[PDB]
């Protein structure tokens, strides 16, 4: 549900397939919240803001 | 124990929550709201009269040593009164924490300027204004810093559309670079991707 | 001049529209009667004024506000209209 | 109905910080045409001017009056420091862009758009 | 590819094409749908 | 190996395309099979990042190895299907054996 | 295969091909209007039916992970072959 | 003495930088989306959303593709509340046209009406 | 608290009627249950099992759908023992369940894939061979891919329960238990494509939508039906610019959830036969293209050399009320009176004055609400469909007693068909019917005349045999003044807007002054032609189908389609709704209203309004409700027109009633769109010989 499956279970299995299908197409629901995360790039603190 | 779900420490929600209790019972005349997210960060909600109050007391007090703002940013959300949040994000590297300042504002009420606490904020709260058309007292210079010269609009809000509203091109007869109405070739073809399925009860709101 | 067309705009329930509706109930069957090649057109509405439009030959037309009006004042409005 | 100012408590000094940034536009417009190489007459871009603040002239409310003198303000010191190039000042004429007729009958010739 | 050849489809070309813009062969794009909108033919027979 | 698209005209590829570079119109066949119509990738527009191709669920469109295909005029990087289904017959030795080599890691 | 218009201009596997009167046949002229040799109809058409015994058959285009998805065909019409949606081969079940 | 008042409209449409033709002649629609009908999940006809007039789409000459004129044509905007969607519409000056929300009415269900005994609602397959 | 029950939903309190299952509880908390086989408006049929939830201090879970709760039961929606039952069940659907969601139609359109993400688990554990099922061929409209059916059964429910078919069932039994018809069966009646809505698998897709576009492709616009005069909302699923699908809007006082199959599948008609460019005739008299500024140039001068009399108009079925009221001007600035519609209602009496005379005054909620039902000379199921519909609801639900005077066609449900003659009214007036002792059994009677009754040619003297029954009725019966006995059920979209704006309806004013210009609003009906109009006579056809009226007409104008401008039109119940624009109309076609107003400017009488809010309070000043958007105000004075219409003195005819659409192979062609549409070709075709 968030990452996609391999491509033989994508091909071989029903769950995988609509999994495969709704991360492509829709994406993953992320759950509602705010986040900074930094992190030591090499230039300094690249940080990201996320709502 | 579980390997794809995120380990959770309660310490560190421990403490942001008697350092939150503790900002809280200092500043009770600008502060709005407190709260902790379960991601462990700190969130303190103020009134915009003590935007100077509360980060020079950050900055400067012994206990916070929030000397290093993180970043500054507006976010708009265009269904309430006061459209654009406003948020401060800080580290303290002598407690080697980080803290999250919010207030509040809309497009008539200019707040309070913070680059006699920060002077990153200078550049910061240029872009603010840029994007989002939220004016700062007591700014040196408050100009554009990222919008070309001339720019109608701050393009960061909700309402402005995503191609904005002018194209330049060369024109040939004038020998410039001119400014027309927006015209695409193909249109920005927009999806409806949300899932008519509730995803999380956790965050189901109340029926109106 | 040249009457061709009229329209009486009323509420179902309002104190300025009672008169119309009296009038309408006791008095359109006999005007009907009187003139049975004219359209008068009795449209009823929640939130409009009491109203009357007499339409004329080359699309002239006249608006006579009959707010709080009397049964026999819009009759006489009427014939005022019908008249000249 | 009660709000915080901005700069100016009422109409009037609202309208005395316009006339101040409009003297300042009619003084610099001048020394725009002569250092950036205009084609236009100084007369052409005081009328410029003039049509920039009579299209906003329509306006009662003392702190959308008080942004507009500040942006007013931004475009004055982007054209005193010279950051707006030729282009740039050049794009309030729109002397490239044909204007879209107002009357019924060519707006129904050219296309649906109202 | 002598020691270890591809696999032989009927579909591949047989002959290889190097760049060819700025040439008459060159590619040239066009929609490849149909006209989805027809337009009434009026009649060929006057009515009167 | 039929000689039958791959392409079933499921437009996955144009739904996850970060660029909005595809644009894919469909109808059935004369067969009654599901295939496209018009397949048009704007290579001015592609960023180049492989997401149709990990999102095509028959491994129809592909990014084969050719990077030697620099134009003179802008309308030819506008791809269409002809376009693409020759460049996919051209490079079928190369593309076939670059799947074969990498399709167990993905 | 490919048939060309009266035009002259090649029809393309979709039908496509631009109208005599059509002003956008010169982006042609001087140039080609490229036009894909193989017909995918039609190669689907040579292929041959497969003959299979079970009631249920699948499909998943050959090479196994190199195909498409997995789907099972019903040979249960004795009258038509089942083809399968994606590759579009075709089956029958043999009852003899 | 910091504090005055204002009897007026909230105009900002002098400080948003829109032309006046996409103020002026445009019209927005505010309403709560419809469920559809291809689904029976109703997780998005909870927020209100204020949309634009559709304008014209003509075919690219070149490609076949979807040309538009119009900025405001991929805009649509949330609202937690119809009366937070009106403040928003009159303060950047759109006109607007409000649809009230279109809340399914309450059904009496009941699983033994399928097996009626003498009215109609008795089913005759399951 | 009266006759309410308490009950909490994860401990939250709430008060519901008794009989309230657990799934309306949570629904009115505010929370979704799973579902697969339960839908709102079909029967409970309790067996896909996604809806299992766990009731506090109880060891089994619960079907949501079907089981009501009690008194004090804890519903815990989210328990672990519920998110369990949810994972097991999305488990078995999807262990046969076929990998085909690329090339299935419903692909972000899937409750089965939605409810899978949501609820189910991330993978598979099934490692045998899945089962496959061969298709059926129930008709060209839906197409079945039977291998992706989860054997819900709300299609066999919705065929039989509000289709009114019996079609469908399950053949078979265990993992082999098949949907469908057991003989090759056309599945063919109206209302015939909500399977296609309310399959939540791609098993029943549509066929003309097939492989076509993608749900987060289409932009979705809101809009009203124009097919019928019930006024069905609708959204119009549009792609780049192109109209792609038509779907149901939820209204409970239209149309519920359903369209017509005519409404779902004629839009494609609207891709052909389409005026695109302004015509004029020749020299020779053939039809040619010219400009915008010739064509009207050409009216106008026509317009201005006519006087009043001379100059006549008659409207379509598919034309808007702001084209109508801007016609109407027109012709009244060049003093001209004969603004005829194509539709026929009576003039004497009353007529037109009184709204309640041409209305469905008792309105579709009146239906639900109604205890006998007499329609006559209509066939309701053709004529409207979700009328109809909302029939055999209150058939089903409250037992509602219906009977038809007419010739005897079937309705989908069992009535009492009186007779066809039209002395039948003057029996029933009279009181010596078996029908007249069920009516004065009868507590809250709705009277339905068919406007297609009021065609013929003593539809005077059926309106005012009418007027007299329900006039019986009511002192009879003692019926309260709030019911509104007296209802007309009309089948042309512009015909109430044409009523409400004073268009004299039917076209007996053209023949008795034959006009020397004539405009043609959308008139493809062929009620007026060249053989009883004058020989010079200047005909100009302002629409957008060249069917009947494009072919005779001097000028062509091309006009706007109800998706392509946003358009006011007024339904059966007087309730006005308006149509948005989906997408532009093609070439140099522009929006009705438009064009009259252009064409009243180059004739030099403007019209006072130059945009659409400026012509919505032209029709606002001639008649107030047409701004009234879903506003459904009430009507009166059915005295007032009972008396006029008792004063008129008509004679009713000997004829039977037969209604013009007899068979669905009637009912698939009616106006320019469905004759122009590929799509009602193939049913008729398939209704006729396949
Ligand atoms: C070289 C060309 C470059 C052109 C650059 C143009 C610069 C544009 C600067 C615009 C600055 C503004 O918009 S400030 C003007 C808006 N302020 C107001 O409207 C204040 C209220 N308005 C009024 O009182 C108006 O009646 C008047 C006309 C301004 C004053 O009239 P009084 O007489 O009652
Ligand atoms: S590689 Fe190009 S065409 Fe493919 S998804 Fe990425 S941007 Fe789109
Ligand atoms: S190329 Fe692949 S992902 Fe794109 S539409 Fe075709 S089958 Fe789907
Ligand atoms: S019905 Fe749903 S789960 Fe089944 S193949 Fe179609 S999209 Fe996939
Ligand atoms: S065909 Fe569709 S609606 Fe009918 S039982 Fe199967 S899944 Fe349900
Ligand atoms: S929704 Fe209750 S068992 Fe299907
Ligand atoms: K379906
Ligand atoms: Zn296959």
């Amino acid at each position: 549900k968030v990452s996609p499956p391999k491509r033989a279970e994508m091909k071989t299995s029903m769950e995988s397939l609509i999994h495969h299908f709704k991360l492509y197409t829709e994406g993953y629901q992320v759950p509602p919240g705010a986040t900074y995360t930094a992190i030591e790039a090499p230039k300094g603190e690249f940080g990201v803001y996320l709502v | 124990k579980r390997p794809t779900v995120r380990p959770r420490s309660d310490v560190t929600h421990k403490q942001l929550s008697a350092f939150g209790e503790y900002v809280a019972e200092i500043l009770p005349k600008y502060v709005q709201q407190v709260q902790v997210s379960c991601l462990d960060e700190l969130e303190i909600c103020i009134h915009p009269d003590g935007v100077i109050p509360t980060l020079t007391f950050l900055r400067d007090h012994t206990n916070a040593q929030f000397k290093s703002l993180a970043d500054l940013t507006a976010v708009d959300v265009p269904t309430r009164q006061n459209r654009f949040e406003i948020v401060y994000n800080l580290l303290s590297l002598r407690f080697n924490s980080r803290i999250r300042v919010k207030t509040y504002a809309d497009e008539l009420t200019p707040i309070d300027s913070i680059v006699s606490v920060h002077i990153a904020a200078n550049w910061y709260e240029r872009e603010v204004w840029d994007m989002f058309g939220v004016f700062f007292f007591n700014h040196p210079d408050l100009r554009r810093i990222l919008t070309d010269y001339g720019f109608e609009g701050h393009p960061f809000r909700k309402d402005f559309p995503l191609t904005g509203y002018v194209e330049l091109r060369y024109d040939d007869e004038v020998k410039r670079v001119v400014a027309e109405p927006v015209e695409l070739a193909q249109e920005f073809r927009k999806f409806d991707l949300n899932s008519p399925w509730e995803a999380f009860p956790a965050y189901r709101q109340p029926p109106e | 001049l040249g009457l061709r067309e009229i329209r009486v705009h009323l509420c179902q329930r309002s104190p300025g529209s009672q008169g119309v509706r009296d009038f309408i109930v006791q008095r359109y069957v006999e005007l009907k009667k009187a003139h049975p090649n004219l359209p008068i057109l009795i449209r009823e509405c929640s939130e409009v004024q009491p109203k009357l439009w007499a339409r004329y030959a080359f699309g002239q037309e006249k608006t006579v506000s009959l707010n709080n009006l009397s049964a026999d004042e819009v009759t006489r409005a009427m014939q005022n209209v019908l008249s000249g | 109905t009660s709000v915080k100012p901005i700069f100016s408590r009422d109409l009037n000094e609202a309208k005395r910080r316009v006339r101040e940034l409009y003297r300042a536009w009619y003084r610099e417009v001048p020394n725009t045409v002569h250092l950036m190489q205009l084609d236009i007459t100084v007369k052409q871009g005081r009328d410029k001017v003039r049509e920039m603040f009579m299209k906003n002239a329509h306006v009662t409310d003392p702190r959308v009056v008080d942004l507009l003198v500040i942006k007013g303000k931004m475009e004055l010191q982007e054209t005193i420091k010279v950051w707006k190039q030729r282009t740039h000042v050049m794009r309030f004429f729109h002397e490239t862009e044909t204007p879209r007729p107002k009357d019924f009958l060519s707006k129904f010739y050219m296309g649906h758009d109202p | 590819p002598t020691t270890n050849p591809p696999t032989a489809r009927k579909f591949i070309w047989t002959n290889h094409k190097f760049n060819v813009s700025a040439t008459p062969e060159q590619y040239v794009p066009y929609s490849t749908t149909r006209k989805k909108i027809h337009e009434w033919v009026p009649p060929s027979t006057p009515y009167k | 190996p039929s000689g039958e698209e791959r392409c079933i005209a499921c437009k996955l590829c144009e739904a996850i395309c970060p660029a909005q570079a595809i644009t894919i119109e469909a109808e059935p066949r004369a067969d009654g099979s599901r295939r496209t119509t018009r397949y048009d990738i704007d290579m001015t527009k592609c960023i180049y990042c492989g997401f149709c191709q990990e999102a095509c669920p028959v491994d129809a469109i592909v990014e084969g190895p050719n990077f030697e295909f620099s134009t003179e005029t802008h309308e030819e990087l506008l791809y269409n299907k002809e376009k693409l289904l020759n460049n996919g017959d051209k490079w079928e030795a190369e593309i076939a054996a670059n799947i074969q080599a990498d399709y167990l890691y993905r | 295969g490919v048939q060309v218009s009266p035009s002259g201009e090649k029809i393309t596997h979709t039908g496509q091909v631009y109208d005599e009167k059509d002003y956008r046949r010169v982006r042609f002229v001087d140039r080609q209007k490229e036009v894909n040799e193989n017909f995918a109809i039609d190669l689907i058409a040579q292929q041959p039916v497969n003959e299979v015994e079970h009631r249920i058959i699948a499909c998943d285009g050959g090479g196994g992970a190199l195909g498409h998805p997995k789907v099972y065909i019903n040979l249960d019409k004795e009258t038509k072959t089942g083809t399968c949606g994606y590759c579009g081969l075709q089956f029958k079940q043999h009852h003899h | 003495t910091q504090l005055i008042t204002v009897d007026e409209k909230l105009d900002i449409t002098t400080l948003t930088g829109v032309p006046e033709e996409h103020i002026k002649t445009r019209k927005v629609r505010i309403f709560v989306p419809a469920r559809n009908n291809m689904q029976s999940g109703v997780n998005n006809t909870k927020k209100w959303k204020m949309e634009f007039d559709t304008r014209e789409r003509w075919e690219n000459p070149l490609m076949g593709w979807a040309s538009t004129a119009d900025p405001l044509s991929n805009m649509v905007l949330t609202f937690s509340a119809k009366e937070d969607a009106i403040a928003f519409a009159e303060k950047n000056g759109w006109s607007y046209d409000v649809e009230e929300k279109k809340v399914p009415k309450p059904k009496s269900k009941s699983y033994g009406a399928n097996f009626s005994w003498n009215k109609r609602t008795r089913v005759s397959t399951k | 608290a009266s006759n309410l029950i308490e009950v909490f939903v994860d401990g939250q309190s709430v008060m519901v009627e008794p009989g309230t299952t657990v799934l309306q509880a949570c629904e009115k908390v505010g929370m979704q249950i799973p579902r697969f086989c339960y839908h709102e408006r079909l029967s409970v049929a309790g067996n896909c099992r996604m809806c299992l939830v766990e009731i506090e201090k109880a060891p089994k879970v619960v079907a949501a759908c079907a089981m009501p709760v009690m008194k004090g039961w804890n519903i815990l929606t989210n328990s672990e023992k519920s998110k369990k039952a949810r994972e097991g069940v999305m488990e078995f659907l999807l262990a046969n369940h076929p990998l085909d969601c690329p090339i299935c139609d419903q692909g972000g359109e899937c409750d089965l894939q939605d409810q899978s993400m949501m609820f189910g688990s991330d993978r598979s554990r099934f490692l045998e061979g899945k089962r496959a099922v061969e298709d059926k061929n129930i008709g060209p409209l839906v197409k079945t891919i039977m291998t992706r059916c989860i054997q819900c059964t709300r299609c066999i429910r919705f065929a039989s329960e509000i289709a009114g078919v019996d079609d469908l069932g399950t053949t078979g039994r265990g993992n082999d238990m098949q949907v469908g018809t057991y003989i090759e069966k056309m599945f063919m009646s109206e209302l015939s494509g909500n399977v296609i809505d309310i399959c939540p698998v791609g098993a029943l897709t549509s066929k003309p939508y097939a492989f076509t576009a993608r749900p987060w492709e289409t932009r979705k616009t809101e809009s009203i039906d124009v097919m019928d005069a019930v006024g069905s909302n609708i959204v119009v699923s549009t792609r780049t610019g192109e109209v792609m699908r038509i779907l149901p809007r939820m209204h409970e006082d239209i149309n519920e959830e359903w369209i017509s199959d005519k409404t779902r599948f004629a839009y494609d008609g609207l891709k052909r036969q389409r005026l695109t460019e302004p015509m004029v005739r020749n020299e020779k008299g053939l039809l040619t293209y010219t400009s915008w500024e010739d064509a009207l140039s050409r009216v106008a001068g026509m317009l201005q050399n006519f006087e009043g009399n001379a100059v006549a108009a008659i409207a379509g079925g598919l034309v808007d009320a702001e084209a109508l009221v801007a016609l109407k001007d027109l012709l009244n600035k060049v003093d001209s009176d004969n603004l005829c519609t194509e539709e026929i209602f009576p003039t004497e009496g009353a007529g037109t004055d009184l709204r309640s005379n041409y209305l469905l005054n008792t309105t579709i909620a009146g239906v639900e609400e109604a205890d006998v039902v007499l329609l006559v000379g209509t066939n309701p199921r053709f004529e409207a469909p979700l009328f109809n519909a909302r029939i055999r609801k209150s058939w089903l639900h409250n037992d509602l007693k219906v009977a038809l005077i007419g010739s005897p066609v079937d309705l989908t449900y069992r009535y009492d068909h009186l007779g066809d003659s039209p002395k039948i009214l003057q029996d029933i007036a009279s009181g010596r019917h078996s029908f007249c002792e069920v009516l004065k059994d009868a507590k809250k009677p709705m009277v339905v005349l068919g406007s297609s009754a009021l065609q013929r040619d003593d539809g005077a003297a059926i309106l005012v045999a009418v007027s007299n029954m329900v006039q019986k009725i009511r002192v009879t019966t003692g019926v309260a003044a709030e019911w509104k006995v007296m209802n007309i059920l009309h089948r042309i979209a512009s015909q109430v807007a044409a009523l409400d704006l004073g268009y004299k309806p039917g076209v007996e004013a053209i023949r008795k002054n034959p006009p020397k210009m004539l405009f043609l609003l959308g008139a493809d009906g062929g009620c007026i032609t060249r053989q009883d109009l004058p020989k010079d006579c200047f005909i100009v056809y302002q629409g957008h189908h060249g069917d009947v009226g494009a072919p005779m007409a001097d000028v062509i104008l091309p006009g706007a389609a109800y998706t392509e401008k946003s358009a006011t039109y007024v339904n059966t119940e007087g309730r006005a709704q308006q149509t948005k624009v989906a997408v532009t109309p093609p070439g140099l076609a522009r929006e009705d209203w438009k064009i009259i107003r252009a064409l009243s400017e180059i004739a030099g009488i403007t019209l006072p309004y130059d945009t659409l809010d400026q012509v919505r309070n032209r029709l606002e000043e001639v008649s107030p409700n047409l701004v009234r958007y879903d506003d459904i105000e009430e009507t009166n004075y059915f005295q007032q027109a009972s008396e006029l219409a008792k004063l008129v003195n008509q004679e009713v005819l000997a004829d039977p009633l037969v209604p013009p659409q007899l068979t669905i192979k009637d009912f698939y062609m009616t106006d320019s769109i469905s004759r122009a549409s590929q799509t009602m070709a193939k049913c008729v075709k398939a209704v006729t010989e396949g």
